[PDB]
Formats: C-alpha cells, structure tokens, sequence
C-alpha cells in the first residue's frame, strides 16, 4: 500500500502487487539504525524501502497529507502558478504501532554530507576536530561565561552576558568558516555557468518555499541531517519530524526562537545579492 | 585597368602576371590605385588566378614592409591594405593553398617562437572578415611548435571540426599558458603584458560584427580566470550578450567583477532584463539604484499586482521641485523613466506612452526622425515601447497618420532596413496588411517564423522561463497565418459555414487563465477582436454573433485579470465595459 489516496475510483488491476524481494540489505550508519530493502514488482520494476521499528509513526502521515492539502492550495492561486511553487511530499505509510515504512529516494545527500566532503583536507577536519573548533570554542565559551562543567550553564548564560560581548564572541566564530561553502558545492560539481545559474536558483526557491511553510505549524528542531539535498535536479527535501505545533520552545528546556534555518550559509550564496530580492520575494507571495 | 575587370580567365591570368613582372620598379603613389582592382579577385574561381593573386602580395607584405621608414601614409597604408587580404587568405575553398599560405605565416621571423609571444602576435592577426575559424587555426599554431605523440595529431584534426571542442580547447590553452608563464617576466611584465591582454580582448569585442556564440563564451569565459582581465567592458559586454543569446556566461563575469561600480549594476538589470528572473530584478533597485523614500515606496506596490500607485509615485519622483536631502545621482535619473514605461505598458496604457517614450529626448512635438534613430539608447528601449504603443493604439481605429510614413521613410538604407526586417516584422505584417500589401506581408510572417527558429535554436537546453517567453507568441503568429491563409481562400464570403467554423474554432482553442499573463493575452485578444472587424470590413445578425464571441472574448480577459490579482486593469476594462455592457441583459447581469 501507499496507493488508495483517495481522488477518484480506485482500481488494483495496475497497482503493484508484490511479487519478490532483494538478497540485499543495506544498514544506514545512525542511532535508530534503520535497514533498507530493495523489493520488486510484478509490473517489472523495482521500489526501494526504509524500514524503522520501535517509533510510533502516525503523526507524520497526518502531516504529509498536510503537506499535500497545503501545496494544493500554493497551485491553485496564479502567481505562485506563474513560478511554479510545490513542496515534494512522500509516503510513510504506518504498518502496524511502531513500525512503519519509509518511502526512500534516489542519490540524495544530506545537507551536513554536501557540508563536509564538499571541503577540502583542511576545513572539513577543522570543522570536525580542532582545537578551536567552533562546536569546541562555543563549550568553552559556555564554561567561560558560565563557571560550571554540565547542562545548566545555558540556563546561567542568560544571566551572565550582555548583548554585545556575545556578538563579539559570535564573530569570532563567524570567522572561522568560509563564506561561499554552498557555492564552492556547486561549482564542485556543475561543470557549466549555463547551469549554475539555474541549479542555484531551483536552490533558492526549495529552501525559500520550505522556510516559509515550516513556520506556519512551527516545527522547531530543524538541524543539519533534516535536508536531504537531491544533486540530481538541485532541491532540498525535509525529514526527520520532531514537534508537530508551537511546541518546541515550550517543553524544551533550552528554548529556541527562531523561525526556521537561515544561516551565514544561505546568505553568502546569494552574494554578491543581499538577501533581500529573492528570498523576500518568494517568502512574501 | 578596365580590362582586367572583363570577363575571361587566361585575361586576367597574364594580367596578373605582368603586373607581377613590372612589380619592383612602379611608383608607390599609383600603387594605392593599382592595387584596388588586385583585391577583388577573392570572390572569384580558378586556383590559377588567385594564386598569382597571393603571390604577389607575398612579396608586397616582403618588401614594402617600411621598418619604421616614415615615408607616406600610401607607402605605409598598401602594407594595411594587403595584410587585410593575406589574412583573409586562409579560408578558401581549395586545400595546399592554404598548405602555401600557412607555410609562409610559420616561417622563421613572420611569428616569432619562443613560447608565448607567439600568442600574443596570434592575437594581433585577428581581423574579424574571420573570426569563425580563430581559434583552430590559433591552437594549429601554437602547437606547430611541438617539434607517447600518436594522440595529438588527431586532436588537432578533431580539433577543426566542431565549435565546441575548439572553444574548450583554446580556453584551455591560452589559460595554461597564462598559468605558467610564471617561471620569468616579472610583475611589472605581467602587468604591462595584461594591458596589452586586456587591450587586444576591448579590441576583438569592439570589432566583431556577425556575433559568434563560441567565440563570444571564449573570451567571456578566459577573462574569468586570471587576476587581471576582469575589468573588461562593462559597457559592450552587455550589448553583445544582448542579441549573441549568451547571457548567463556574462552574468557570470559581471557576478566575479563585482565581487572583490553603477554602470556595472545597470547593465547587469538590462542583462537580467531579458531572461527572466524578476526576483533579483527588483532586489536590485532598493540596493544601488536607490537611497530615496519614493523607490523603496513604489517597489513595495510594484512587487504585488498594484500596477498604479508605483506608477503615480514616478511622475512626482521625476518633477519633483527642491529635494535638498541629497540628489539624484548618475544612477536612477534613467530608471524612474524607465521604470515608469514598464509599469505603464503592464496596464492599458496606449494614450499616454507614447509621450513618456519619446517626449524625453527633443523639442516639444514629435520630430520623430534620425533623432530616435542615432544615439542608440534612444533606440534600444525608447523605441521599442514606441513602436508597440504607436501599433497597439492604431490597431483599435483611428488615422493618427504618422506610423505610416515613419515607416516609409525608415526602410531605405542598410542600417534602417536591418534592423526593423531583422527583429520584428510581425506587427510590421500586420501594418501592411493594413496597408494592404499582404504578399509583402507574406513574406514579413515568413521572415518572422524563420526568426523564431533563429531565435529558440540558439536558447539553451534548461534556461528555463526564456523559453516559455519566447514560446508563448506562437498562438499569436499562427492566429494572423490563418486570417491570411483563410482571406486568400474565395468561398468565405458567398457562404457562412466557414465563418462559423473559424467562430467555434476561436470560441474553442484559447490561452488560459493564471498562467498567461495580461500582455499576451492582451495581444491575441486585440489582434483577434481587430480580425472580426477586418473581417466585417470584408464582408461589405454576424454583427450580434461577432458581438457575442467578442464579449466572450473579453469576458474571459476579465475572470483572467481577475484571477491574476489585476484588479485596475480589469477595473478599467469594465469601464470602458459599462456601456458596452447596457446593450444586453445577460451581458449586464
């Protein structure tokens, strides 16, 4: 299953009846640790799968068919027509209380792998393990305007720093990253200006549009390995759902405020733009 | 000298050989009359005559040479004159000459050989009469020199073969080259040698006339990789990239320019102009172009469908009186005008463009001329909205007797004529079916498709949106194709059933809504609607039925404005709709 979506008469004449699967499986390296299946089809083709158990999943189907009903409103409109805007839903389909499957896709990356190896020997291993690290100097930090050695010390940080001391410490970690790692990404691998120019806009409109959207019902949690960049047409899709409404500033201990991920990254790809003409306007229609 | 232009062959092969034989004893003074009829043997057949043709200017480059003699400007100009054709010697139609020709140029001291200056001579011998070949001829004589050897001889055969392998292969060469002439000629020489770099580039791109994309793309992409070259021609590479359809390799270069300074932003909004990409049109003008309350108040109801308020707030942003907080730079003059044409042409303004296009650049009445024509600002972007506004207007019925005759006069010359048959014709067409020369505009809409070929060829294979703009007129140029090809058919007028057939053809087949915007449909709907009345002209209860599809027609032009959030343009249209729609009741309702 995965098909019966509703929209009309359904027919199992065409759907895919099992009929095989594969002498593989394939571990995925994580905490969870899902495996992934490769199964077959009697209409002669092949579907991966990923397969997590121990997780109650019957939230994340309810907000992928809000997904689907929420992209069927930003095509119904016409100037969002014009530029064509879609979020690129996927089917989880909930087998049982926990177990469920992961519809998978196809050579995607995640977003903190196109990070690392896009660097070379020296700034992959300096932003993983340096003595100033900027995960490192940002603990030292803590304990610097903190005094303790545990969890508590963030909760101490807002009553032993001003503002503009944190900025300065802020910029000396700013620092230590260079500016353009997206467009060293892409200019890695696209081997053409006539296609730079549209993977980095297709680029710009996918992370715009699913900033905008995850703010809507908030979700808060948004770390790195929640964008799996796909290499094949230049978009982003997001995964990994944690807080479902306004939830993740409430209950966490150490609250966040911001709406969604816009980095130093995102805004040094768009240099030599500020970031003003077409996030703006995207976000805005 | 008469004689020699005749028309025979062994004539003018011993013509040439006794004008080879009384060679070094004639005087230079007639030599720049004598050596004019010499030259116009190029386009002619039979190896035998232009063979003697360029024996003789091998010696003319030989021994006129004048090092430095400082005796005439004939004496020193035959030398130019003769150099342009011993150049142009290398593309003809019979090979082993060209084994003769190029043995001469890689001759000991006719380019010298030691790695480099070699390319830089190479630059030198241009001449854009060629341009096509440049490149493989070039990397022919920059590997010539070369004395685990059986793969280098094919690549210099495959190298002459397609456009795309030779620019790869140049821009890999020369940017090899520039790399590693590290070893000497220090920073003083590497500077000196980029002037003369950056010179010779400003040179080739102001020379060119009959543009070529990989040659174009080459140097566009070469100077994008050294530390010098960067600052090339922020004013002519635009215009190239403007009509050689090779915008997003400029864009590229104007991007690395800028990074590490106004002229470069407004011509890169003329580059991003034409390809699309509003988004970063408009986050550009509340960045550089900019620093007032007007334009940040016009942009922010020039983003959303408030197609009026942006344009009422431009009139008092040009003729404003004191404005003592700092003034109008060198910037934003031009915009606001600018800007003040497009979002009048994004409405129904065809009264009142006309006069912001052109009463900005002369006396009070239009004098319209050469004026509009020379100074070619007044006639890349004036002159378009222009002739659009002037047809747009005249289409709906009127005299207004000025197009007419503009026109009549505008198409006599070379430089009048190449341009209004090489870009448009298609309203052009439509005027002279006006005009009622229809096999004249026969041939406009031929030459208008066939431009359209020229056009889509040359667009690339996922810039997307210039695509879809350049695809969407189509609609346009079949709909006249069928008013001509259905009024040159006779059994229309003494009948009705195909009158009724071309009725529920137009009523069926349409554009849609929400994804055609309002000046497409804006023009299919005019040009139709003008195709009922020039078809009730022809035909000299249809008018109800005309009214009716006409009303539908326009009806549905409304729910469209309507559902693309125009709500003034559909405003208007029900305004000028209001007692047009008090002749119906149905149509009222």
């Amino acid at each position: 299953p995965g098909q019966y979506d509703g929209r009309g008469k359904p027919l199992p004449e065409y759907h895919v009846r099992i009929a095989g699967f594969d002498e593989r499986v394939t571990v995925m390296a994580s905490l969870r640790r899902p495996k992934r299946i490769i199964i077959r089809g009697h209409d002669e083709r092949e579907h991966p799968f990923l397969v997590k158990g121990g997780e109650d999943l019957r939230q994340d189907q309810r907000v992928e068919q809000l997904f689907q009903v929420m992209n069927g409103i930003l095509a119904q409109d016409s100037a969002c027509s014009q530029r064509a805007l879609q979020l690129r839903t996927y089917s989880v389909v909930p087998m049982t209380s926990r177990l469920g499957l992961i519809e998978w896709l196809e050579n995607t990356v995640t977003l903190k792998d196109l990070l690392l190896n896009t660097m070379s020997q020296e700034e992959k291993a300096a932003y993983l393990s340096d003595p100033r690290a900027p995960p490192c100097e940002y603990k030292d930090w803590l304990t610097k305007m903190s005094g303790k050695h545990d969890v508590g010390a963030y909760m101490l940080m807002y009553k032993g720093a001003n503002r503009t001391e944190t900025v300065t410490s802020f910029r000396k970690r700013e620092s230590k990253v260079p500016a353009d790692l997206l467009k060293r990404a892409f200019v890695r691998m696209s081997t053409s200006p006539e296609a730079f120019l549209a993977l980095r806009s297709h680029f710009a409109s996918s992370h715009a549009l699913i900033c905008i959207s995850h703010w809507i019902l908030g979700i808060g949690d948004r770390h790195l390995n929640n964008f799996m960049v796909a290499m094949e047409t230049g978009g982003v899709i997001g995964i990994d759902f944690g807080h479902a409404f306004g939830s993740a500033t409430q209950f966490l201990p150490v609250p966040e405020l911001m709406p969604f991920r816009l980095t130093r990254q995102f805004i040094n790809l768009m240099l030599p733009m500020k970031e003003t003409g077409l996030m703006y306007s995207i976000m805005v229609h | 000298v008469q004689v020699m232009r005749h028309r025979d062959d062994e004539r003018q092969k011993v013509c040439l050989d006794i004008i080879y034989k009384m060679m070094p004893k004639l005087k230079p003074v007639e030599l720049r009359e004598l050596l004019n009829p010499v030259v116009e043997f190029v386009s002619h057949p039979s190896t035998t005559c232009r063979e003697q043709m360029y024996n003789i200017l091998m010696w003319i480059h030989d021994n006129y040479r004048d090092p430095e003699s400082e005796t005439d400007n004939d004496s020193q100009e035959i030398f130019k004159l003769a150099k342009d054709v011993l150049i142009q010697g290398l593309i003809d139609e019979n090979p082993g000459l060209q084994l003769i020709i190029r043995n001469f140029w890689s001759h000991e001291t006719r380019l010298p050989s030691n790695t480099l200056d070699r390319l830089l001579a190479l630059n030198s011998l241009y001449s854009p009469k060629i341009e096509v070949h440049f490149l493989s001829l070039a990397t022919n004589f920059l590997l010539e020199m070369t004395s685990h050897s059986s793969l280098i001889t094919p690549l210099q055969a495959v190298a002459q073969r397609d456009p795309i392998i030779a620019k790869q292969l140049f821009s890999s060469l020369f940017s090899g080259i520039l790399k590693e002439m590290d070893k000497f000629k220090t920073l003083s020489e590497k500077n000196n040698i980029t002037q003369k770099l950056l010179q010779d580039f400003n040179r080739f791109l102001n020379t060119t006339f009959s543009f070529f994309p990989p040659f174009v793309s080459c140097i566009q992409d070469i100077s994008c990789q050294h530390a010098a070259l960067l600052s090339l021609d922020p004013a002519a590479v635009s215009a190239g990239c403007l009509a050689s359809l090779q915008q997003p390799v400029g864009i590229r270069l104007l991007e690395e320019a800028l990074l590490r300074d106004v002229l470069r932003w407004v011509e890169l909004a003329k580059l991003y102009r034409s390809i699309g990409e509003y988004d970063v049109l408009r986050g550009i003008f509340t960045s550089e172009i900019g620093t007032k309350q007007i334009t940040q108040s016009a942009l922010l109801a020039e983003a959303r469908s408030d197609y009026s308020e942006a344009a009422k707030q431009y009139d008092e942003a040009l003729n404003k009186q004191d404005w003592v907080d700092g003034e109008p730079t060198e910037a934003e003059k031009d915009f606001w005008e600018l800007a003040s044409l497009d979002c009048y042409n994004h409405l129904a303004e065809w009264k009142s463009l006309e006069y912001c296009s052109t009463a900005s650049i002369d006396s009070e009445n239009p004098p319209d001329l050469n004026k509009i024509w020379s100074e070619p600002f007044y006639q890349e972007t004036y002159l378009p909205y222009m002739i659009r506004s002037k047809l747009k207007l005249l289409l709906q019925g009127e005299a207004d007797q000025s197009l007419l005759t503009f026109i009549d006069k505008a198409m006599h010359g070379e430089l009048q004529k190449a341009i209004l048959e090489l870009h448009y014709s298609q309203e052009l067409s439509l005027l002279y079916l006006l005009q009622d020369d229809v096999d004249r505009a026969k041939y406009y809409i031929q030459n208008g498709i066939q431009s359209f070929m020229q056009n889509y060829s040359s667009i690339d294979v996922l810039l997307h949106q210039s695509r879809l703009t350049k695809l969407q007129s189509v609609q346009a140029l079949t709909e006249i194709q069928e008013f001509i090809s259905f009024i040159s058919k006779q059994g229309n007028l003494s009948s009705q059933v195909p009158l009724k057939r071309l009725l529920n053809t137009w009523t069926n087949r349409y554009p849609d809504a929400k994804m055609d915007p309002m000046n497409i449909w804006d023009d299919i709907i005019t040009n139709r609607c003008f195709f009922l009345s020039k078809i009730e002209e022809k035909l000299t209860d249809i008018s109800s039925l005309i009214r009716s599809c006409k009303f539908s027609m326009k009806m549905k032009m409304i729910d469209s404005a309507r559902k693309q959030n125009n709500f003034s343009l559909a405003m208007k249209l029900l305004k000028e709709l209001h007692k047009e729609s008090k002749t119906r009741d149905d149509w009222l309702v």
